[PDB]
């Protein structure tokens, strides 16, 4: 039985709990700087670097190895938004909200905002396309729940904006990504999963009205997306929730 | 002042009460109306447990309590020395973590995500309010509740578990450690997993999902899948937390007795109640 | 199965 | 009628020769039954 | 009323994915097992392929054979009534040799043989495992942070059986194999070192499994909340920082003042995740063999009145 | 009464003979630990009673 | 009559199932309170007549 | 009587063979238990008494 | 049916589980007679 | 008797030797250590108190 | 028919050298049992 | 066992030779701990009563 | 057959020195036996 | 023993050489805690018995 | 040819190492055990 302390009350419990404190503040330096490898340094509303960026130093520069040949990817570096960004700022003084200059969903800002990704499609362990359609996806069928295929799509203002023709497949993962709407106009449309309510007898889309369904973005090439554009079409149909409540 | 993407998000809207006079930023925070709320509420709170360290005449934080009434208080007030500054500092932080939830609420309304954080924030504030609130009225005393110290809401646990025996032998206990274990477990593995995806063993290239599955169904023969782990995190988290509620609400409400006691109807059923041998019989 | 949802046997089997 | 994608033919022999199988099953428990009772009845 | 993506509602099956063959042996590894409709409501449908490989066989032969042991173990408690196995079944308990046997392997089997059994068939299977883990990670490339993770715990675990019987200087110290004996071994050992709550190193590890939870409810809700920006891709969002990082980063920097990103969430999670077993191991390597009442340490320690 | 054979239609013939043989044998498991509960049938300590094997 | 409507509504397998699972932990329930009651457990009864016990 | 080979159209033979087997097996070892949890026909025991080995 | 097995098979496979079946049943009750013999149970 | 060699047509070979050998070895365990269980046939407890070991 | 790919004939000769080893493993089984009952009888 | 080669048809070598090593291990130390448990066969302590040590 | 894809002379050539080293374990454990049974046997 | 080489042929070195490594280390360290454990051979007591340093 | 493709020179070559690494092993284990059965016995 050990217990001798060697001063005062400080036995190896004490050195235990204090060799712990020491070790916890380290260890919280070291994950606060690891999180700080994208968004910084911080920026004013104008966009130039601030005079405050923080108790933490930024981290050492590391560098992600893509893995088919996409490239390599050092954080922290160099950050632009490279979209023109449509806001005008409500007040002189930090700390206020910047309102749309124009259509918010249209410009792609706010609940509407989209990131300005990479142009190109995800790429699975096989650098294949990873989200494709059930067509082009060999031996892909529905195994539990209601198809959607040809059910019609409502809004939010509760009426049809179309019908489902596909659903676009993550391959690996096995897992329904988006359905493929087919409007009125003849023309295709991409709506995430998560956002629409498959039912008994129609697929409904509380996100966007009847007349949005145009708005959506579209794919260059109907058989794949590519990040930007699903980047894009997410940000558009989330955004609808803040800007179609004028309708409902 | 801002993250380096942040500006096309700081637009105006998503408020639930309010909607220009409460909607900016101090700092990196939002300022709702719920923000003026939890921030009056903590600080009372804060400095009404230092007011509190005042009279009871130690400036050891660890050893700093805020007890309940007495139980011969009831369900009334009591003196702000000795009972009242527990109901003042309740009220206070049962208001600054529903303004809090709230407070998220409008936040996720202005970045148009789901609303699924405050929902589970929602889950801890009703087991916080099984202890302190729903529980203590269903027993008629405040000071059933336990007291707000750092090493001294221990003893209100060990007390109230030891008042039944062993606590380990409630049954919604072991679930709701049941679900804490996986829970754990399952962070550990999820953490670990992704970090071994993203950082490979040395100047290789960054793995894939498939990779995780991969390295899932060959460890285990199962993967739960890259939306089926965190769907699976908050329903143990979830779950924990309800049945760690549901253990508190029974006891000393529907259930009197040492717990261990509980477990006499399995070894009791007719059957096989009366053979000899074994530990029971 | 949480719209037969409202003793499990019944929405288990 | 649907659910299974069977047909009046096929259900109806396997129902068929299932009775059968219940029918001598509850003839072997019938006769298990009677001796039971022969050595030690319970009315 | 909107759909909280907590189950799936449309289940889509292609054909069976063997996986990535980076280093792996595929004689190892079986064939795809089943899919299950149940599972899939909630994650994958697929079950398999399994790896089974030198430390794979070794493991599952080893901990077959412990998990066996207890079990005769148990029957034998019963006296073969299978009756009296269902009744008591959480009441037997193989109980490691009392005290005046020390440390010695001279004990009977009754009386803490059989335990010593068993408890090297748990050994063998456990390390085997973790060797297991390790190299399942190095054949597909990857990182061995789940190797580490699971040292911590396997520190805990050879805390609690081998390394504090082994200073305390019995194995009568050591957890019985029992459903309600560990439990009541729990409680016993709480109370013999005197109210195990004022343990500074239980508070720590209390606090980590507190913030597991805490931690695993946030990150699940905040990927399910941006689940429809493909969220739950996270290593694309490392790749390439999509809006649902930026909107999950946003969320908690205007909710807390500070947030993280998409790597270094699951820095967060994996230390919060070790600190639990990793604390708690070194709490009750200190209890008995430092601190043999933790209460009156506590009062000598500010924490309790005097 | 000669058309029940149509109930294979609307039930799936695997799922009912793997429910309807788990609930004959738990039946059948059932009855005969009744009769061994009760020592009026139990015939194991019957024979004993009768043959004097205590 | 018009009963027959009930099955454009309710699934037939669902309902016989449940009908199923209730019957039997009606029945057992029935039986094991004919048992619990001393003057009805027809073993008991049985070895009282024929001087059994 | 003779016409109950169809049974093998409705299962796979593997899987009704080895859940046979297990519950064969299994019986097996439950009856094999509950002879040996009886002393009138714990034949270990038995032995013991009809050859003094106590 | 399910299996997909056609007339044949089934008439083998039946043919040969019976066969099995059988002996199996004949060891068993070779079995209980020679237990009956040693300690007869009714 | 000799059609028998047809279960080898229906059944993987390995996964059933496998399920053998683990099937026999646990099973010449658990007999093993029921005879060390019971006093009559603990043949090292027989030995020792045979040749007065204790 | 052939779930496991094999053929007639060699399955015919897997299930002969399989018999073969059972065979072996009864006869020591055996042998085994029979110095059991002269050491000790169990009935 | 001049037929028994064609194990190596089925298996492979380095799965059974593993197989093999853990099994003969496993039971070598179960033994071993068997015996060390009984006091009769415990070779450190009956050298130490035989030689009057501690 | 052929489930690893080996030939019968591998096969052989693996067998036998398999049965090799199985009869030299099997000597030293029978000689090992044979010393315990002398220095204190257990029948 | 001397057609042993072959399963060089078969067993890759590096995994069959920390293999061998981390067993003679564990069995070692087993064998070491074993006599340790024991009063017999805890040469630290016999020698503070024989040199009288307690 | 093998499993992990190595020739019989380079596995002849390794075994005539690792065999000696094993008896210089087993060399000074039996020293130690006759050392140690000399200082104190345990049969
Ligand atoms: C101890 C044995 C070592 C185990 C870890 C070995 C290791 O380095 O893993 C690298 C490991 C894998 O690296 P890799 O796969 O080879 O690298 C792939 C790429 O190169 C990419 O790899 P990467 O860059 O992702 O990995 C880097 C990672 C790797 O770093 C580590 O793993 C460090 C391990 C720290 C162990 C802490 C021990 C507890 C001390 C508490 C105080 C005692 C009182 O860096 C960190 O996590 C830094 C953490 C903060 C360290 C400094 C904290 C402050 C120090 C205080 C003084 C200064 C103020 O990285 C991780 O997985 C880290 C997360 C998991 C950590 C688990 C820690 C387990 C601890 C052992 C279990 C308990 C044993 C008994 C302990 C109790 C005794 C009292
Ligand atoms: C009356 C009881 C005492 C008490 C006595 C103890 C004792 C004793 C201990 C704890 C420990 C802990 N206590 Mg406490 N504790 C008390 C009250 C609490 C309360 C509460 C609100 O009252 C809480 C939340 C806790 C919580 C905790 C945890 C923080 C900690 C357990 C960490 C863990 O995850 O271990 C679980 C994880 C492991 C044990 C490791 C598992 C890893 C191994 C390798 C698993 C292998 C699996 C195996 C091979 C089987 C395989 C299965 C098949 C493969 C499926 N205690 C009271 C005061 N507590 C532990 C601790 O950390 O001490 C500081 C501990 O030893
Ligand atoms: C339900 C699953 C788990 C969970 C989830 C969860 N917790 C959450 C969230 C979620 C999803 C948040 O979004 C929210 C957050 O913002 O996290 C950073 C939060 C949060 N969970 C927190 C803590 C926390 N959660 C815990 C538990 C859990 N949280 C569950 C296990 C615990 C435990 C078990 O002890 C703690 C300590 C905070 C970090 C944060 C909520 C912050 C908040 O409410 O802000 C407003 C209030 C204050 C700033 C402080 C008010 C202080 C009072 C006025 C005075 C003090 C009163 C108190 C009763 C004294 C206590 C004394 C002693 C008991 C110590
Ligand atoms: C301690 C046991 C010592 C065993 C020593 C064996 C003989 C030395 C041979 C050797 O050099 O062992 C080396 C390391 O082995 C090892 O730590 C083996 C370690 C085995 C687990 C024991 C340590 C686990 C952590 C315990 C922490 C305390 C072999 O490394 P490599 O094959 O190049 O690795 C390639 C990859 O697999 C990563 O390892
Ligand atoms: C694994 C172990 C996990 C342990 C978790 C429990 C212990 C507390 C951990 C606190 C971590 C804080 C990390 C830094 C956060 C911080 O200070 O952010 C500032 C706001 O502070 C705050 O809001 C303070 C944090 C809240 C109070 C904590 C007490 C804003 O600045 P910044 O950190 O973003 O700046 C970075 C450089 N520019
Ligand atoms: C303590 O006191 C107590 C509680 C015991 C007293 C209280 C007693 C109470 C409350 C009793 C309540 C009793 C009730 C509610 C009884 C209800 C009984 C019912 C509903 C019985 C119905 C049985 C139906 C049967 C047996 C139908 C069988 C039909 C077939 C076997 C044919 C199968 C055909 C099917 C399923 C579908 C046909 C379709 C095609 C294509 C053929
Ligand atoms: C509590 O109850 C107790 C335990 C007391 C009593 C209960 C006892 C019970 C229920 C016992 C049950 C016993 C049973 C069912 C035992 C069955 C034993 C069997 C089936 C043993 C069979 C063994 C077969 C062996 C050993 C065959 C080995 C054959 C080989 C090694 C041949 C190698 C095969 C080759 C080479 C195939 C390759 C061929 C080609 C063409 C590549
Ligand atoms: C609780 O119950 C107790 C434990 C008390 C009693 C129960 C005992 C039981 C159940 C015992 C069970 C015993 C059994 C099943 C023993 C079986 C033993 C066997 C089959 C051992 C086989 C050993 C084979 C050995 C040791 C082979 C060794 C080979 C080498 C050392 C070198 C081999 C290298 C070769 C062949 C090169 C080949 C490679 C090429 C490329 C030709
Ligand atoms: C509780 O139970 C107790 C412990 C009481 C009783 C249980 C006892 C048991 C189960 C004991 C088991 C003992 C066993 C299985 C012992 C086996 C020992 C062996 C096989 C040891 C082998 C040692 C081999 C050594 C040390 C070889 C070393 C070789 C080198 C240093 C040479 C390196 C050569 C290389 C790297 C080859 C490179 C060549 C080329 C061409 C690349
Ligand atoms: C019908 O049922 C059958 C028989 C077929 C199967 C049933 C099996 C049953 C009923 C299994 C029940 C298993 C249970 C209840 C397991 C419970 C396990 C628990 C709760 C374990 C809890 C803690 C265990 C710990 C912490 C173990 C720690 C062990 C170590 C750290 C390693 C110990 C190693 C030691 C002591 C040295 C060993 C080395 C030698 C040389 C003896
Ligand atoms: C929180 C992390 C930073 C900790 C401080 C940085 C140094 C790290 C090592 C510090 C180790 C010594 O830490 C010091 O130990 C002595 C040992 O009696 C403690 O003890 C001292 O104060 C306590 C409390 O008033 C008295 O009961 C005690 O008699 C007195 O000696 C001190 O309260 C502690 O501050
Ligand atoms: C993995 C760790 C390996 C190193 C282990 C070191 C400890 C070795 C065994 C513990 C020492 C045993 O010490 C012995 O214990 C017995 C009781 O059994 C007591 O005997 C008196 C004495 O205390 C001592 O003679
Ligand atoms: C099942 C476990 C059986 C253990 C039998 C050990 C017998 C011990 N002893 C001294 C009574 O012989
Ligand atoms: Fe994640």
């Amino acid at each position: 039985m050990v217990g001798v302390t060697a001063f005062g009350n400080f036995d190896l419990a004490s050195l235990a709990i204090y060799s712990f404190w020491i070790f916890l503040a380290g260890l919280i330096y070291y994950l606060q700087t690891e999180n700080m490898r994208e968004g910084y340094p911080l920026e004013n509303e104008d966009g130039t670097p601030a005079a405050n960026q923080g108790p933490f130093p930024l981290p050492k520069p590391k560098t992600f190895i893509l893995p088919h040949g996409r490239g390599t990817l050092t954080v922290p570096g160099p950050e632009s938004e490279d979209r023109p960004i449509a806001l005008a700022r409500t007040a002189v003084s930090e700390g206020f909200p910047h309102a749309p200059t124009g259509d918010p969903m249209k410009d792609g800002v706010g609940p509407a905002s989209w990131v300005a990704r990479r142009d190109l499609p995800e790429l699975d362990g096989h650098g294949h396309n990873k989200i494709k359609p059930m067509k082009a996806a060999a031996g892909f069928y529905v195994s539990a729940g209601k198809n959607p295929i040809g059910l019609p799509v409502r809004g939010c203002d509760l009426e049809i904006a179309g019908k489902v023709v596909d659903i676009w497949v993550d391959i690996p993962e096995q897992m329904a990504r988006f359905l493929e709407v087919e409007l009125k106009d003849g023309s295709t449309r991409l709506l995430p999963m998560q956002m629409v309510k498959v039912q008994s007898n129609r697929v409904h889309v509380n996100a966007l009205s009847s007349d949005l369904f145009a708005g959506i973005p579209t794919i260059k090439s109907p058989t794949e997306v590519t990040l930007l554009e699903e980047d894009k079409i997410c940000g558009y149909v989330a955004g609808g929730l803040m800007y179609a409540a004028p309708k409902r | 002042a801002l993250l380096s993407f942040e500006r096309k998000y700081r637009v105006p809207g998503g408020t639930l009460v309010g909607g220009n006079l409460f909607d900016f930023w101090v700092g990196p925070f939002y300022v709702g109306f719920f923000g003026v709320a939890t921030f009056f509420f903590a600080a009372l709170g804060i400095i009404l447990i230092a007011w509190s360290a005042v009279l009871q005449g130690t400036w050891n934080p660890q050893l700093i309590s805020v007890y309940p009434p007495a139980l011969e208080y009831g369900l009334g007030g009591a003196p702000l020395a000795k009972g009242g500054l527990w109901q003042i500092i309740t009220i206070c932080a049962t208001g600054a973590f529903v303004s809090w939830a709230l407070r998220e609420v409008e936040i996720c309304r202005k970045l148009g995500i789901g609303y699924h954080i405050p929902f589970a924030f929602a889950f801890a504030i009703l087991a916080y309010l099984t202890l302190v609130l729903f529980r203590p009225v269903m027993m008629g005393a405040w000071g059933y509740a336990f007291p707000y110290g750092i090493w001294t809401h221990l003893d209100w646990v060990s007390n109230t578990g030891y008042t039944y025996g062993n606590f380990h032998y409630n049954p919604a206990h072991m679930i709701a450690i049941t679900f804490f274990f996986t829970n754990a477990l399952a962070l550990a593995l999820h953490g670990a997993l992704v970090l071994s995806a993203a950082n490979p063993e040395k100047g290789k290239e960054m793995r894939t999902p498939d990779h995780e599955d991969t390295f899932f169904r060959d460890l285990v023969g199962y993967s739960i899948g890259t939306l089926g782990i965190h769907r699976l995190g908050l329903l143990l988290s979830l779950s924990a937390v309800f049945f760690s509620a549901l253990c508190m609400i029974i006891t000393g409400t529907i259930w009197f007795d040492q717990w261990v006691d509980w477990w006499q109807w399995w070894v009791k059923l007719p059957w096989w109640a009366n053979i000899p041998g074994g530990i029971n019989g | 199965f949480a719209f037969r949802l409202m003793a499990a046997f019944f929405a288990a089997t | 009628l649907g659910y299974t994608g069977l047909t009046d033919e096929q259900a109806q022999e396997l129902h068929s020769v299932y009775m059968s199988g219940l029918w001598l099953f509850s003839a072997v428990a019938i006769v298990a039954h009677l001796a039971v009772y022969i050595w030690r009845p319970w009315f | 009323a909107e759909y909280q993506n907590i189950f799936t509602q449309v289940q889509v099956r292609g054909p069976a994915d063997l996986g990535m063959t980076e280093d792996v042996n595929l004689a190892n590894r079986s064939g795809v097992g089943p899919f299950s409709t149940l599972l899939g409501w909630f994650g994958n449908a697929q079950l398999g392929p399994i790896y089974l490989g030198s430390l794979g066989v070794l493991s599952l032969f080893s901990g077959l054979m412990w998990f066996f042991t207890i079990g005769i173990w148990f029957w034998y408690q019963a006296g073969w009534n299978p009756a009296v196995f269902l009744r008591d079944l959480f009441f037997f308990s193989l109980e490691p040799p009392a005290p005046e046997y020390g440390l010695s392997f001279a004990a009977p089997l009754k009386e803490g043989g059989l335990w010593l059994i068993a408890s090297f068939f748990m050994f063998v299977a456990v390390w085997s495992w973790w060797g297991r883990t390790y190299l399942r990670a190095q054949a597909l490339g990857m990182g061995k942070h789940t190797a580490w993770a699971f040292l911590s715990a396997i520190w805990l675990w050879m805390v609690l059986g081998f390394i504090r019987p082994i200073l305390m200087g019995s194995w009568s110290e050591a957890v019985p194999y029992g459903i309600f004996s560990h439990l009541d071994w729990t409680n016993n050992f709480s109370l013999v070192h005197g109210n195990l709550f004022y343990n500074p190193f239980h508070g720590l590890s209390i606090a980590f499994l507190y913030g597991s939870a805490l931690l695993f409810a946030m990150h699940g809700a905040t990927i399910l909340a941006v689940s429809r920006f493909g969220g739950e891709r996270e290593l694309e969002q490392i790749a390439d920082r999509g809006t649902a990082a930026e909107r999950a980063a946003l969320f908690w920097r205007w909710t807390m003042g500070f947030n993280a990103t998409m790597e270094g969430i699951h820095r967060w999670a994996i230390w919060m995740a070790v600190l639990v077993t990793l604390t708690g191991g070194i709490g009750i390597l200190l209890s008995g063999t430092v601190v043999d009442n933790w209460y009156v340490w506590g009062q000598n320690h500010g924490m309790a009145p005097l | 009464m000669s058309k029940f054979y149509k109930i294979w239609m609307i039930f799936d013939p695997r799922r009912v003979f793997v429910a309807q043989g788990v609930f004959l044998f738990l039946l059948a498991v059932m009855i005969h630990l009744i009769l061994l509960s009760t020592p009026s049938y139990n015939w194991l300590e019957i024979s004993a009673a009768k043959y004097n094997r205590v």
